[PDB]
RNA sequence: AGAACCUUACCUGGUCUUGACAUCCACGGAAGUUUUCAGAGAUGAGAAUGUGCCUUCGGGAACCGUGAGACAGGUGCUGCAUGGCUGUCGUCAGCUCGUGUUGUGAAAUGUUGGGUUAAGUCCCGCAACGAGCGCAACCCUUAUCCUUUGUUGCCAGCGGUCCGGCCGGGAACUCAAAGGAGACUGCCAGUGAUAAACUGGAGGAAGGUGGGGAUGACGUCAAGUCAUCAUGGCCCUUACGACCAGGGCUACACACGUGCUACAAUGGCGCAUACAAAGAGAAGCGACCUCGCGAGAGCAAGCGGACCUCAUAAAGUGCGUCGUAGUCCGGAUUGGAGUCUGCAACUCGACUCCAUGAAGUCGGAAUCGCUAGUAAUCGUGGAUCAGAAUGCCACGGUGAAUACGU
């Protein structure tokens, strides 16, 4: 089985926000670069809140809140100064912070 | 049982009345809030008059009373006996 | 609720930083099992009266934005009640209601 | 059609991952043997149970890997995802392994333990007053 | 009340025999949800049962399901200030888990030193007709030819019933006007 | 009082959110609140434009706002210092330089909160509104949409009682999941206390405004995306 | 949603009133930082580092002491003065909008009937017509299944080989996150006024809008919060404000609501053994390591969470062991120490462990949820979270009787 090079990794809240923004990143690094792959999907964390309903008291009816976080990882083998230059100038999401840092 | 670790135990608070009081051996009681403060040899014969949250009250302090926190000889609560209902707080 | 209570923890957060942070590590060092036969004197370590309020012990917080004790929630900064708020008006991003 | 034909398992919420090959009857279980994992124990007679019924036991070769479950439930997972994959001794024998309801997906699905209830449907005991 | 008819789900062969009527056990033999210690514990009460007489594990098993089987039942439906009883007929359904019930019922008092014999003990009892629940099904036949006698607020609907082009007597049994 | 809040359970679909941050648990805290203050801090300087919504938005090393309004220009003012000024008090709240940005004006006349302002008018000037609700609803419908509701509250005229009044019309759906719904709440004072207007108005059963991208991996993103997947 | 102290939300005790904290003006100090002693801490006195920022070059802002006014502040009172927001009946299955007509009118009619429906669902239809709300729908999620990605996912054969996808290497495969596919009470058949739909037939994972959720009309109840918060009326403004400590929300007479675990042997004990899903952890949690009776410890690879770790998930599997005797179940109290979180373990914190060692053998009056992935029952993680979970939220293992009949 294969050995990790590097890690690119987007993080969002959105889930919208997070495929589009990937779309034009993998775009952007085949046209800045020559070795590329297919985003590796990876699998979506979800936190769980729970909260009342009423200003006060009805214990009993609750009210539940989800909140979704999303990654995705391209798997560029080796990303090109050119190619990291190209992604921070075509940049325009919000939703999405990508990094190019590793842990 | 509980305890208090690991680390070095005077009280930071209490130190400040001891140091002065031990001087003389002993002196009038000091007004204490200190009630976190246990007890130990260098207070063996000292007179802290220990708040309970409502006023003080002195403790003697001696050497059978070594295993203890000072906390422990002034009272916080009262306790509804069952005869018939308790009149007073108890010192 | 107060304005009081937050005032409270505000005075203490400027004094944990300006005491206790050159001595966070003073601590292991002096007094818990890292200090075995080393130190364990009174004298280095009879400093901290002072920072008593200030103390990591007593930042419980509670609510940012009133000072209202009790209830609170780290993640948001906010409370249970005042949560549900900013969640119905779509204030928080990505959070939605729940289905599955 | 498959270079080794393949079954998924499901069975309540478990998925037993189960390859078909022909061979002389051999076996793998959890990438050990099946004397380690389902040792002194019914669930061996389980795996074999419907092996036995369409007559390969001893001509049925299989590699089988497996998460989630119980250790007597996932053998029994193992029994619909062997009749999972066979699907071509004859065009008719995922009909008929349907009709003994072992390819037949086991269609009850999960309750989300819901909000202001203690269960997925146990709502408050109260008499309070 | 309710629209149509509605069904019930249906219980399929266990893995380890391939037996709807010992699946159809064990389920009733279970105790804070452990299924897999109650199979063993049929199996091994089943191959007791095949001690006493070897022809057949089920032997008297198949037999004590039918010697303590009820075949009809009293349901209650009280008018006013007192409750009665009106007699109604079993559905097959209810006689066979009512019987299989009663055994597990007896059962979880037999006392000896494991239930696999308990079981086997209480099925080696029901399977002569000389068991506790022999008892049960007679008692409750007897309170239901008893009991026919009464009938749900008789006396305004007997006319009702008569004039509706029904028979000139109050039906002591379910979902008629009496 | 009964019923979820209406635009609470739209934020995951055909409806985006008001704020599109990026903290990463840790920090997310602090973000909330200073999402909030960008927000508070920068409505206080342009109390005297007419908008229909505020959206908060954080790019790498960069905070986006985008601002809707009654007409392009009002927010902008003369020689664009106005919205300078603005950008000047969101650099000096968030912890990045600031953008603003003006979007497209979209039913100005009919809209949530430009018609609970106009309703609002008439409670501050106390009048005993036996007939303006109706007057306010037949308005609604010759500007537009399929349906409107409307309750107000707010002890009418200054009374010593709660006196409330309520109007539906059309078709509004309360609870709907699909489409964008228009919803707004006013809070706002006058001299006897505290008024306020609940407005429901109801454009169409189905609204796109937010999807989920259109399509899968292979026809999306690079040309050439399949791997060896193996094969030296 | 985690009350030793903070929770001034409360009380007492120390202590001050332009005021803990903001703007504006007056004066002294830069704020920031380091440090000794008194004082319980607040507070106070002093030392030492720095003199930045603007400048009618006075002096000031920031922040701090002091003062005046404006004013700050208040879980301050009133919820029959309210706004914001939501509970109840109830998923009751009803309720209304536009409009005409009939009565003198309040009001009816429609909204009632026949058939059908999980529902005012839908066919037929009358002076009610047309139409809306709620249930229905769109909706998310899951289920196979088709599809692409191909790792931190996967392995039918092959290599290194302890036969573990760890890695040479491989793509048949689940599988994740996303395009989404299928099912329409449809087709065909019986029935029913083709007329909704129920039942039968079939392929398929599945035929009753597939399982699950979202989900609550118009609205009485003078429902409940001025204590999230808005806010008048309206009260205090050396305080009905505020710093600091100690006490306290977890008291104790008891009774009551709720949940847990036990009362057994279907089990408990011991040694040995197996697979989850989902999520949290770069203030933090963490393998291996060596230490420690165990708890834990220090060392430290690591971990952005499909990688490493909580975690060996438990119930379940193997085998012997025990006999109704409160035991071999249950293990509470309490003596005593070892350890943990913390500048503080006494009333009110967490864990190991030694000795000693009880109630409880299915529980009066009372008392509630459930139609199937449910009820029942086990373990897990997490929000909260300095230190305290039996709770709550969600996940997955194992998983029940029956629904004839009105």
């Amino acid at each position: 089985m294969q050995n990790q090079r590097i890690r690119i990794r987007l993080k969002a809240f959105d889930h919208r926000l997070i495929d589009q923004a990937t779309a034009e990143i993998v775009e952007t690094a085949k046209r800045t670069g020559a070795q590329v792959r297919g985003p590796i999907p990876l699998p979506t964390r979800k936190e769980r809140f729970t909260v009342l309903i009423s200003p006060h008291v009805n214990k009993d009816a609750r009210d539940q809140y989800e909140i979704r976080t999303h990654l995705r990882l391209v798997d560029i083998v080796e990303p090109t100064e050119k190619t990291v230059d190209a992604l921070m100038r075509l940049d325009l999401a919000a939703g999405v912070d990508v990094q190019i840092s590793l842990g | 049982p509980r305890s208090l670790k690991k680390g070095p135990f005077i009280d930071l608070h209490l130190l400040k009345k001891v140091e002065k009081a031990v001087e003389s051996g002993d002196k009038k009681p000091l007004r204490t809030w200190s009630r976190r403060s246990t007890i130990f040899p260098n207070m063996i014969g000292l007179t802290i008059a220990v708040h309970n949250g409502r006023q003080h009250v002195p403790v003697f302090v001696t050497d059978e009373m070594v295993g203890h926190k000072l906390g422990e000889f002034a009272p916080t609560r009262t306790y509804r006996g069952h005869a018939a209902d308790k009149k007073a707080k108890k010192k | 609720a107060k304005q009081s209570m937050k005032a409270r923890e505000v005075k203490r957060v400027a004094l944990a930083d300006k005491y206790f942070a050159k001595r966070a590590e003073l601590k292991a060092i002096i007094s818990d099992v890292n200090a075995s036969d080393e130190d364990r004197w009174n004298a280095v370590l009879k400093l901290q009266t002072l920072p008593r309020d200030s103390s990591p012990s007593r930042q419980r917080n509670r609510c940012r934005q009133t000072g209202r004790p009790h209830g609170f929630l780290r993640k948001f900064g906010l409370s249970r009640i005042k949560v549900r708020e900013a969640a119905m008006r779509g204030e928080i991003p990505g959070l939605k209601k729940a289905s599955w | 059609a498959e270079n080794q034909y393949y079954g998924t398992g499901r069975r309540k919420s478990s998925a037993a991952r189960v390859f078909i090959k022909p061979g002389n009857g051999k076996i793998v279980i959890n990438q050990r043997s099946l004397e380690q994992y389902f040792g002194r124990e019914t669930a061996r007679m389980v795996v074999r149970q419907p092996l036995e019924l369409v007559d390969m036991v001893e001509k049925l070769d299989l590699y089988i890997t497996v998460k989630g479950g119980g250790i007597s439930g996932q053998a029994g997972a193992i029994r619909h995802g062997i009749t999972r994959a066979l699907m071509e001794y004859d065009e008719s024998l995922r009909s008929e392994l349907r009709k003994a309801g072992f390819v037949t997906r086991d269609a009850r699905q999960v309750e989300r333990k819901k909000v202001g209830l203690r269960k997925a449907r146990r709502r408050p005991q109260f008499s309070k007053r | 009340p309710r629209r149509r008819v509605i069904g019930q789900r249906k219980i399929l062969p266990d893995p380890k025999f391939g037996s709807e009527l010992l699946a159809k056990f064990v389920n009733i033999l279970m105790v804070d949800g452990k299924k897999s210690t109650a199979e063993s514990i049929v199996y091994s009460a089943l191959e007791t049962l095949a001690q006493r007489s070897g022809k057949s594990e089920l032997e008297a098993f198949e037999v004590a399901l039918e010697n303590v089987r009820p075949t009809v039942e009293v349901k209650s439906r009280r008018v006013g200030g007192s409750t009665y009883q009106v007699p109604v007929e079993v559905r097959p359904v209810r006689r066979n888990a009512l019987a299989m019930r009663w055994i597990v019922e007896a059962a979880r008092k037999r006392g000896d030193k494991s239930m696999a014999l308990r079981l086997a003990n209480e099925l080696s009892d029901a399977a002569e007709n000389k068991g506790t629940a022999v008892k049960k099904r007679e008692d409750v036949h007897r309170m239901a030819e008893a009991n026919k006698a009464f009938a749900h607020y008789r006396w305004l609907s007997l006319r009702s019933f008569s004039h509706q082009a029904g028979a000139s007597s109050k039906q002591p049994a379910l979902g008629y006007l009496n | 009082g009964q019923k979820v809040h209406p635009n609470g359970i739209r934020l995951g679909i055909v409806k985006p959110w008001n704020s599109t941050w990026f903290a990463n648990t840790k920090e997310f805290a602090d973000n909330l609140d200073s999402d909030f203050k960008v927000r508070q801090y920068l409505t206080k300087e342009l109390a005297k434009a007419s908008v229909s919504r505020i959206v908060i938005e954080r790019p790498a090393k960069s905070i986006r706002v985008t601002i809707h309004t009654a007409r392009p220009g009002i927010v902008i003012g003369k020689k664009g210092e106005d919205v300078e000024k603005l950008r000047k008090v969101v650099a000096d709240i968030a912890g990045v330089p600031a953008q603003i940005n003006i979007a497209e004006v979209r039913k100005p006349e009919l809209d949530a909160k430009l018609v609970a302002d106009s309703i609002t008018s008439q409670l501050e000037r106390r009048v005993m509104f036996r007939r303006a609700m109706k007057r306010a609803v037949q308005n609604a419908m010759r500007l537009g949409a399929k349906g409107i509701k409307v309750e107000v509250s707010g002890r009418l005229g200054g009374a010593e009682i709660a006196r409330t009044e309520w109007y539906r019309e059309g078709r509004v759906p309360l609870h709907t999941l699909r489409a964008d719904i228009d919803y707004n709440t006013s809070e706002a004072h006058t001299t006897y206390g505290v008024i306020g207007v609940k407005v429901w108005i109801f454009k169409g059963e189905i609204l796109g405004g937010m999807a989920a991208v259109e399509q899968p991996e292979k026809p999306a993103a690079q040309p050439k995306k399949q791997q060896r997947k193996g094969r030296k």
